[PDB]
């Protein structure tokens, strides 16, 4: 009886994510494969200096491009609460419940939607117009140069799912409305939210990847990854707080890492 | 509450229309 409304709901979350998304993973890889009928491509300092128009003060450039990853952040954040408004019963719940399953998931669901605009030998930034290399940025001094690398390895796995923007609309629902977040008031509606959309998840799976027997399983285990790819991330932050003094953190982010992890 | 009063700037956005 529920299938068709599971199929609604997956539409609807589709649609969601489109007009939340400005730059799709449908976009993204057309963009990665060359196959558009333009990005400027940033593989050391010279390319860095002449595509800085296509995509601060004086700071040192491994702290100007951290400063760049946080201001992008700062966007994706604001996207990503603009979708979890749109599941239904997310706007329903408790604003403090709102606010802590941001702070939690939402670095959980940048990093998902980061791997849409990799591959093993790059990222593409500022909505698809630049692309910078890997080894451009494991060249960085330390410890700016392993910021980027635990991301790459995570998405080249991610992306070998196949998923696509209708799969991983439903995917970063499931993320955003889960119950074990620390600090929630009331757990019960989050779960029961949760459930109907890790139904609405498998049945979305088991129809667009209908060869892909276990790819569900394979989900629920990523969600797992990501928590530890977002507690790695924060530690790094941490030798960071320390060894760096040229560091200012804008105000969206200072917010979501006090008292996170 | 004390969630909210921790997060001015998310709640605002959370708000918004």
């Amino acid at each position: 009886p529920e299938s068709a409304d599971l199929r609604a709901l997956a539409k609807h979350l589709y649609d969601s994510y489109i007009k939340s998304f400005p730059l799709t993973k449908a976009k993204a890889r057309a963009i990665l494969t060359g196959k558009t009928t333009s990005p400027f491509v940033i593989y050391d300092m010279n390319s860095l200096m002449m595509g800085e128009d296509k995509i601060e003060q004086s700071k040192e450039v491994a702290i100007r491009i951290f400063q760049g990853c946080q201001f992008r952040s700062v966007e994706a954040v604001q996207e990503i609460t603009e979708y979890a408004k749109s599941i239904p019963g997310f706007v329903n719940l408790d604003l403090n419940d709102q606010v802590t399953l941001l702070k939690y998931g939402v670095h959980e669901i940048i990093y998902t939607m980061l791997a849409s605009l990799m591959n093993k030998d790059g990222v593409l930034i500022s909505e698809g117009q630049g692309f910078m290399t890997r080894e451009f940025l494991k060249s960085l001094r330390k410890p700016f140069g392993d910021f980027m690398e635990p991301k790459f390895e995570f998405a080249v796995k991610f992306n070998a799912l196949e998923l696509d923007d209708s799969d991983l609309a439903i995917f970063i629902a499931v993320i955003i409305l889960s119950g074990d977040r620390p600090g929630l008031l009331n757990v019960k509606p989050i779960e029961d939210i949760q459930d109907n959309l890790l139904q609405a998840l498998e049945l979305q799976l088991k129809l667009n990847h209908p060869e892909s027997s276990q790819l569900f399983a394979k989900l629920l285990q990523k969600m797992t990854d990501l928590r530890q790819i977002v507690t790695e991330h924060v530690q790094l932050l941490q030798v960071i707080k320390k060894t760096e003094t040229d560091m200012s953190l804008h105000p969206l982010l200072q917010e979501i890492y006090k008292d996170l992890y | 509450n004390s969630v909210x009063v921790r997060h001015x700037l998310l709640t605002a956005i959370l708000x918004g229309v």
